[PDB]
């Protein structure tokens, strides 16, 4: 019943900016924190960003922290990924996930996956 | 956990 | 920055048979070890969260023990149903950290 619905990928050039987004449904979204995960091209797993229930902490990789933004709005049930500057080493599938509870940023529910492809 | 928060209070 | 790697790198096993993988940690991780499985083309599926609690609705073949560096996933008999990858996460501290997968049957 717990949905992750994603959108909003592509093919980008290398310096381009994209916005993920991630709407939800089927439980309290502001009772929930939220995160991305990306999967590289090697199959490993690879956790982007996190934030809290009401959006007043991140967390982001070294890997992208001051190019990427996570942020939710919670009276639209969504997760947005705002990437900017974007490298050909963010090549990767980008979920959407949900933190299986309050204390845990570990995941329970994943969306579907969004590829973005820097060329 | 150690110290990351999820829920804001 | 707590590195995690997961052992072995790939195994191939005939139904019925045991598997083991361990996923070991550069640090003590307060038993916040979960473990994941994907599918060839789903998203990763959530078996086993902190605590080494098996989620609901998982099969009670897979389970896992660890010792706050090392951690074991094991499958008692192994059903054709469970090719895929299995990754483990640690969630005690951030960056969360994921172990490269294992692939199971081939």
């Amino acid at each position: 019943q717990v949905k992750l619905q994603q959108s909003g990928g592509g093919l980008v050039k290398p310096g381009a900016s994209l916005k993920l987004s991630c709407v939800t449904s089927g439980f309290t979204f502001r009772k929930f924190g939220m995160s991305w995960v990306r999967q590289t091209s090697d199959k490993c797993l690879e956790w982007v960003a996190s934030i809290s229930t009401g959006g007043y902490n991140t967390y982001y990789s070294d890997n992208v922290k001051g190019r990427f933004t996570i942020s939710r709005e919670n009276a639209k049930n969504t997760l947005y990924l705002q990437m900017s500057s974007l490298k050909s080493e963010d090549t990767a599938l980008y979920y959407c996930t949900r933190g299986y509870s309050s204390t845990s940023y570990a995941m329970d529910y994943w969306g579907q996956g969004t590829t973005v492809t820097v060329s | 956990k150690g110290n990351y928060v999820v829920t804001d209070h | 920055d707590i590195e995690l790697t997961q052992s072995p790198a790939s195994l191939s096993v005939a139904t019925g048979e045991k598997v083991t993988i361990r996923c070991m940690t550069s640090t003590d991780i307060d038993d916040d070890m979960n473990w994941y499985q994907q599918k060839p083309g789903e998203p990763p599926k959530f078996l086993i969260s902190e605590g080494n609690t098996l989620r609901p609705g998982v099969p009670s073949r897979f389970s896992s023990s660890g010792t706050g560096t090392d951690f074991v996933f094991t499958i008692e008999n192994t059903l054709s149903e469970d090719v895929g990858d299995y990754y483990c996460l640690q969630s005690f501290n951030v960056p969360l950290t994921f172990g490269c997968g294992t692939k199971l049957e081939i």
